[PDB]
């Protein structure tokens, strides 16, 4: 019906995904999807309402029951959502990955006759075709983007970026068989096109984002009031957590540049709360003024009104996790060197990271601390290891060395929870971190650590002592 | 000389009259009144008699409530507009198939009861259809005009 | 639609007959001619020189070999002449099938567009708001005769409104513009 | 184990003092929540005895009588003329379910011997005449769901469709 | 017969804009659902169809059916690109189709209002239809006679009518497009795009994680990967009507609602357009 | 002994009702039966039978299982509900076209594995695609109506 | 030729006196025969200016004021802050044509300027809270047809359509 | 802050001297890059008056006129006859949209008095006739982007867009 | 709440002084719309007394009285003699229901003693003689339906159908 509010943002190094997984292809360019911003924004909005429920109500949520409340502002299967977004980004030219020449015609003689897996290195701006049969001939390409070295340093010195780039850089050829000019150029120009299609990565894409408003279409009684609150979570997001992949590491943080309201009666009062962030002063400053909006979630505004209705649902434990948050796991600092810390964090969340060798010297129970708070971890039954002894520091039946220890984590015969934290690809990283900075040259660094469901037993001074330390170490 | 179907029409638009609490419950079974007997005249009784239990939603709750209509009085058919329009017209059709004979009221019943027994209804209609189909058609009609007569159109 | 390799053009859609279609058009043709001093040799002539050739597919004017129609249906066709006239004055070829393949080539060839009725208050899909509907493809084209008996009204019929007669909207949903079509009068035609 | 008890309801008001529990546990099957009873159970082949009402054993399929559930067990002094029995929670013939059940339970049947000296033709009757089914709400509606007027102020309701959903087939002997 | 399916490929490669697209995707659907017998068969190997690429490339060494299975999945997004690559608008078919009927129109004496309306961002039309849903799972309303994506004449006339409603009153609303008791009085056509800059379709992808999720414990990906009509296309549709007093809210109207959505998924700002030109040619 | 559309939908509809245990099954594969005919009319019979026999996922193990169902009345189609429903569409398909005898049921069974039919299996049905069509459709709306009334809606 | 008012109907109090004539000459455009207001003028890229009541005009064309017409000069102390012109009858945005009109139409509105001081943030404004209306409906719909009170006894239709329809922009500031 | 001129683009030639910031700063509302004229503006229910064209209030919703939006300010010896007004830009309808426009403008319209002294009975005028084309591009388009010339050489591109996409309705009295 | 008085209209003026409520609220359910009265009233086995013509309860259920409903109280001097009553609007025998009605209503009844003393013959009284009709119009339609001869100037069209709209049964004993 009519325009809510608008918010003009910056994302710090966005890795906006697409069809083919980067944010450009041989068609248009994304840098921020529209999509993601609406189902981060909701992921947020659970977040949050299971947060304000733990505190003042003391029970969790599931996802379901938390949407299906809040069906009549995110829309769902059986209503449309109420607010419309809009993504409005500057610089939203007619870009497309045109790739003009790329040269082979020796490669090819090259692997003919075998099998080689072709890998493929951007040394010193100049793409070479490693071939694991032993050569490194140096292609001569152009393209249509060009990558100013800063990008191409970006992607060397940052273990985790270089990481996710082993999908991108090789193909297993085997062409001993049935082999043709022709249709090894298309294999291999559209590979040249998946590995350079990955160092599209601008910094400091500003965008902004319109947030429209069906006015009413109907008045149900408490409308207004889980709006307001979805637009509290939309600010949180906004701080917390960013765009595209790796928002967990850092990438693709959020920051305000402007605020704007159209609906007083509604949006004034995160206008101003958010005009708040217009300038910060220091980490301890940009810290209170994160407590501030946390504590103003829990008492400083509509805070039980409609959680005592019966459509909400109790959380199984043992088989169901939700992620919320503890207002005293927020360890800001200041930076002041971008790509610098975006390298460091590996430096923190890696079993083998000099910032975290220090704090948690055990190398038997870095493991446990990561696969708890690490996302997900690959390990696998071979040597005297997890099964054995991350068991014990995971397994609440344990001794307090190791606070933390999950649910229905047993000796032996972890039901479900042991999947879920051993062999469930897909988990987040409850330890996350953020690069929030604007409108005045100093840059902060949050360092949070979410809340889980399936911790039955947690030591929060302790772990805030472990992330005091990685935050500090990693600048 | 006898008219029985007509009267069999009469005592079974008693039945579904005093179900369909709702008015436009009543509005909309004048709807299926009105169109359904052409619909048999003209496809045949079985395939109007799928697309009758497709559009009637037989879930136990409204079962329950005709096999209540069979024997009570106090009976009322729950549910939308057009699902209760169906299922009176469900109703109406094995009501005549009961009162003939042609099926054992018995049956039917521990039939509708049961989640299974329901296809084996459907089976042995659809062994007698050419003769439901030679018998049902003046008590439709008159059902057909029972409807557009005491009812009120939308 | 028409899905075809190993032709001098590629055609998007095309035409298509059964030779029952055509024999009621030649039945009209024939039943008019005795019960009227009317008579179309031109029309008839077409006609059964396609006739001739039945018992198989046939294409009038095109080298199509073989094709897939409405990807369902893959049928080896065989020219007729190269030479008869376009009955369908538009170069697009002419495709006439033997029956029981073009039975559904026809019945498949249709348009089922499938619409549904917004819920205005929750801006979804109302309950029991879904259905289908078929259209007949644009450029589709009926065969009709319109007779009259003498009475110096039916001559003025005749003589201007027939003459002026050129598009008329035909069937219902004509607000979604699904009704416009034009009449030929093979009189002024062939 | 999760045990319900079965009760009869017809017209006959032979069911003053006949279990030992209100509520037991936190729950009856049976549930009544602003919209009318839910859960309501069913018993074919089975009429009632309205001298000492109970549920008698017949074998026609068409005696039904249909009753609620409370999570209970039977004053203690019976299991010498009551059907008791252990269903995995699937075989219940439930009407206007809400929820789902625990997939077990074990319940009671207020059983009447088949006295095989008279022929046990049965009738069906409903339940009208508000007069009796005013007090029933009271009589064992509100004795058990004592919540009735401390939530439902629209306990017509509750009193409209009891005139209707409830039946039964009856001896009348 | 079989022959057509190992060369839909190469067919779609080499005609681009004459070929049936709806009956090109359909068949090639046959190859996407059983690949793994199109691949593993002597398809008398064609050095110029896209299929012969998954026989050198090799992913998971040691499991055969998992490198089948992702070799689908690459044929998939391979597909999706030739489709938003090749097929390209050639746009005079519209014109002239557009042309004649206005010429037919103004015979029958019908106030025209010609329209013309260029995409925004690339946009969802018709996405339960059946286009690439069987391969895709999410089609685009298309004509496969015209072999143009096409904006149903019903949609436009709807959205027209839930704005004049909103902003009119119903009564209104229905003494312009009128009630089940009387006929409506503005006649909408299909829209077709004449004119587009590079593309017309050009692929997407959603991914819902936690759509209909319990908790985080069952959440997952599940990319899809689909067309969508590329941006900067621009169709056209007509308008047309005899009772002069109608043009008024149809003028007001059509710029107000396109800058709103007009297709699928629009909350999230997918089928938003612009007004390009509005034409009128009175009855006279 | 032949059988009508209807009868022969009745027969493959109670088989493989009886063998979707879980209920989220019969959702699904009423989720199915509710539009995969409009979509074998738009796409094709041939198109959309590969998508089924795909979208089904047999894995040689439940297809071990649909293989069954012909056989025994005991046999229960096994996977996930998105999956167990195409298998079971899979199946109806697959009871049409042997009823009605176009295709053996030896060449059906010996497809669906061995990837070396599945192609004159394409073949085949580009050769029989008049016979089949004809009438798959009324076969296969009659499916639509009993699983429109004999299932819930989710 | 004649001469018109135009007068916008908001639900703020600004409706009492930006007219001097009732009356006039015999017609006034809009009627209200016993199927409620007829011939509406709807007015678009305009807005109101509740304080002080007047037609902001504005560029926006989603932004609109509908109100109701009446023959008449302005107040005697205007023409030069008012939008004042002719238009023949139909070039109007009219809604539910009654009867046909004359083709010659002089209409004077409520004009203001712009106010270039601050950024123009309209929003949409819904008659609601019926009591509003029952005042509106007792300012100037009696105080320009008398016909309430002289014929209608169905005034809930006119209240309801009035409810429904009458929509309009606003600066809220 | 930042106020914007807008011109309107008839076929008249009423556009030669009427703004007085031809450059001033760096930034513009319309652009030209290589694709056609970016962020053209629209306003409703106006038309052009060709004697000293000025954009004339009318009511009609059909009623529209296609110009550009350029940072100036009118001869320093007027705002007696434009509507200088500020909106959050987002109530400007634009076409072509390139940019992302900084939520707030100043804008001044090239207006003219209502007139009512005849009906405004209009009628739209195309952009053809090339000698119409040929001369506002060095009266307005290179006036104020002296970069064409120096940046793009196919005018003739330009010459299709404004044959094109510019329309208006005129009153031709 | 409501309150509402039925006057019968017989062929007879003992209805003159029979209320003492001209209007009372602002809605009487007996209405007139250009077309003849709306919602007419009639009650069964009742016959009236036309000599002080008042409601004579018989048990026949042909004997009908037909008068129209106003709201009001009669006299302030009654329910001595005058029944009372309340029913909720689905229990009135309303005939040309153009209007809805308020969902509850407060009736109050003209009566007189049964006088037991004689065999209570009912007479078929029908309304003619439209000059008994015209006085009628000035008795009570235009005492209390005012709006007579200053909106309907087809009065005919409520002559026409009292002389057919109203028959009724009076004892004339």
């Amino acid at each position: 019906e009519e325009l809510l509010m608008s918010l003009k943002l910056k994302a710090l190094y966005p890795l906006t995904g697409g069809y083919n997984r980067h944010s450009i292809n041989p068609f248009y360019e994304e840098l921020v999807r529209p999509t993601e911003i609406k189902g981060l924004w909701r992921w947020w909005n659970r977040v949050l309402f299971n947060t304000l429920a733990y505190s003042t109500k003391g029970k969790l949520y599931t996802y379901e029951s938390i949407d299906r409340l809040f069906e009549d502002v995110f829309g769902s299967e059986n209503k449309k959502s109420a607010v419309r977004l809009e993504v409005i980004t500057d610089e939203g030219n007619d870009n497309r990955f045109e790739l003009s020449y790329v040269e082979l015609d020796k490669v090819i003689d090259c692997l003919r006759n075998y099998k080689r897996k072709v890998s493929l290195d951007f040394i010193d701006n100049t793409l070479i075709a490693e071939i694991e049969g032993s050569t490194k001939i140096p292609i001569s390409f152009k393209s249509n983007l060009d990558i100013d070295k800063i990008i191409k340093d970006l992607v060397h010195n940052n273990k985790l970026l270089s990481f996710e780039l082993l999908g991108f850089k090789s193909v297993e050829i085997d062409a001993t068989k049935i082999s043709d000019k022709k249709i090894l150029k298309e294999i291999l120009r559209d590979l040249i096109t998946n590995y350079l299609e990955y160092f599209n990565i601008k910094q400091e894409v500003t965008f902004t984002l319109n947030i429209y408003l069906d006015k009413s279409r109907e008045h149900k009684q408490n409308f207004e009031d889980k709006l307001k609150f979805a637009l509290y979570s939309l600010l949180v997001f906004i701080l917390l957590g960013g765009i595209g992949r790796k928002t967990s590491r850092g990438f693709g943080s959020l920051s305000i540049i402007d605020v704007k309201c159209y609906d007083n009666s509604i949006c004034k009062k995160i206008e101003d709360l958010a005009k708040n962030f217009l300038k910060i002063s220091s980490g301890n400053e940009l810290k209170s003024k994160i407590e501030s909006i946390l504590d103003c979630i829990k008492n400083s505004c509509i805070d039980t009104l409609y959680i005592e209705n019966n459509i909400l649902s109790e959380i199984d434990p043992k088989k169901n996790v939700v992620y919320f948050i503890n207002s005293d796991l927020f360890e800001v600092k200041r930076i002041n060197d971008k790509e610098k810390v975006l390298a460091n964090i590996y430096k923190a969340v890696s079993s083998e990271g000099c910032c975290i060798k220090s704090i948690i010297t055990d190398k038997y129970v870095r493991k446990s601390f990561l696969i708890a708070f690490g996302g997900y971890r690959k390990v696998e039954k071979d040597k005297g290891l997890d099964i054995g002894f991350i068991k014990n520091y995971l397994c609440e039946t344990c001794e307090t060395v190791s606070s933390f220890n999950i649910v229905d984590f047993l000796l032996s015969e972890g039901s479900f929870m042991s999947d879920y934290i051993l062999q469930y690809e897909h988990r987040n990283s409850l330890l996350r971190f953020k690069l929030i900075s604007d409108n005045s040259n100093n840059s902060y660094l949050i360092g949070y650590i979410l809340h889980s469901s399936y911790f039955k037993k947690i030591d929060i001074k302790y772990v805030r002592c472990i992330l005091e330390k990685l935050t500090y170490c990693v600048i | 000389l006898y008219e029985e179907d007509y009267k069999l029409a009469l005592e079974a638009f008693k039945k579904v009259f005093n179900a369909l609490t709702h008015y436009g419950a009543k509005q909309a079974f004048r709807s299926r009144a009105r169109d359904l007997v052409e619909e048999i005249y003209n496809s045949g009784f079985i395939p109007t008699f799928f697309y009758i239990i497709s559009k009637a939603e037989l879930n136990s709750d409204s079962l329950d409530s005709l096999i209540s209509l069979f024997s009570s009085d106090n009976a009322i058919l729950r549910g939308s507009d057009e699902n209760v329009s169906y299922s009176a017209y469900l109703f109406i059709i094995l009501y005549y198939l009961i009162k003939r004979g042609i099926i054992e009221q018995k049956f039917l019943i521990q039939a509708l009861r049961c989640e299974k027994t329901r296809l084996d209804l459907i089976d042995k209609l659809y062994n007698l259809a050419p003769i439901i189909s030679a018998k049902i058609r003046t008590y439709l009609l008159a059902i057909k005009r029972l409807s557009e007569a005491l009812i009120e159109a939308r | 639609r028409i899905i075809e390799i190993d032709s001098a053009k590629p055609y998007v859609w095309v035409y298509v007959t059964t030779y029952e279609l055509l024999k009621k058009v030649k039945l009209y043709l024939d039943s008019i001619s005795q019960l009227s001093n009317a008579s179309f040799s031109n029309l008839k002539n077409k006609i059964d020189t396609i006739l001739a050739k039945e018992g198989k597919n046939i294409t009038l004017d095109s080298d199509l070999k073989s094709a897939i129609l409405n990807e369902d249906f893959y049928v080896e066709l065989e020219a007729l002449n190269n030479k008869i006239p376009s009955i369908i004055n538009a170069g697009v070829p002419l495709l006439v099938l033997e029956d029981s393949i073009g039975r559904e080539v026809i019945n498949r060839s249709l348009i089922r567009v499938r619409r549904i009725r917004i819920d205005r208050d929750k801006k979804v899909v109302e309950t029991g708001g879904l259905w289908s509907e078929e259209y007949v493809p644009m450029k589709t084209i009926f065969f009709s005769v319109l007779l009259g008996k003498e009475s110096k009204e039916s001559a003025i019929f005749a003589s201007c409104i027939l003459r002026n007669l050129r598009y008329v909207i035909l069937g219902g949903k004509e607000t979604i513009g699904k009704g416009i079509v034009e009449l030929r009068w093979v009189k002024d035609v062939i | 184990s999760t045990q319900r008890e079965y009760v009869f309801i017809p017209i006959t008001n032979s069911i003053t003092i006949d279990v030992k529990i209100t509520i037991g546990g936190s729950d009856h099957i049976t549930n009544i929540d602003e919209r009318g009873i839910h859960n309501v159970l069913v018993i074919t082949g089975y009429a009632v005895d309205e001298k000492n009402g109970r549920l008698v054993p017949t074998l026609d399929p068409c005696d039904y009588v249909k009753g609620i559930l409370v999570a209970g067990t039977p004053q203690q002094a019976q299991s010498n003329d009551f059907l008791t029995l252990k269903l995995p929670a699937n075989k219940l013939y439930l009407i206007r379910k809400k929820g789902n059940i625990s997939d077990d339970l074990k319940i009671y049947i207020p059983y009447s011997s088949p006295d095989a000296r008279n022929s046990m033709k049965t009738k069906p009757v409903s339940i009208s005449d508000d007069t009796i089914v005013n007090n029933i709400i009271k009589e064992v509606f509100d004795k058990i769901y004592n919540i009735t007027q401390k939530e439902k102020v629209k306990i017509e309701k509750v009193k409209e469709d009891i005139k209707e959903l409830f039946s039964y087939y009856a001896l009348e002997q | 017969a079989i022959d057509f399916l190992v060369n839909i490929l190469e067919l779609i490669k080499e005609k681009q804009c004459n070929i049936n697209l709806f009956s090109a995707i359909s068949l090639t659907s046959i190859v996407y659902n059983n690949f793994g017998e199109f691949l593993s068969n002597n398809q008398s190997y064609s050095t110029n169809n896209p299929l012969l690429k998954y026989h050198i490339i090799i992913l998971n060494d040691k499991n055969k059916t998992k490198d089948v299975e992702e070799k689908r999945n690459i044929f998939k997004r391979e597909v999706a690109e030739l489709i938003s690559r090749n097929f390209k608008l050639d746009g005079e078919k519209v014109r002239n189709y557009f042309d004649s009927l206005k010429e037919v129109l103004k015979s029958l004496k019908y106030t025209i209002v010609d329209v013309e309306i260029t995409t925004r961002t690339r946009a969802l039309i018709g996405v339960s239809t059946s286009l690439g849903k069987l391969i895709f799972g999410s089609g685009i309303s298309f004509d496969p006679y015209m072999n143009l994506p096409y904006i149903p004449a019903s949609e436009i006339k709807g959205i027209v009518r839930s704005y004049i409603e909103g902003k009119l009153g119903e009564q209104e609303a229905e003494e312009i497009f009128g009630n089940e008791e009387r006929e409506g009085n503005v006649n909408f056509t299909d829209a077709y795009p004449t004119r587009s800059k590079d593309f017309l379709f050009v692929p997407d992808v959603i991914t819902p994680h936690y759509n209909g999720k319990k908790s985080e414990a069952d959440a997952e990906p599940r990319p899809v990967i689909h067309l969508t009509i590329a941006p900067k296309v621009t169709f056209r549709f007509l308008i047309y009507y005899k009772r002069e007093d109608v043009g008024k809210p149809i003028c007001d109207s059509m710029p107000i609602i396109l800058i709103r959505g007009l297709g699928a998924r629009s909350s999230v700002g997918y089928s938003l357009f612009e007004l390009r030109k509005i034409e009128v040619i009175k009855a006279a």
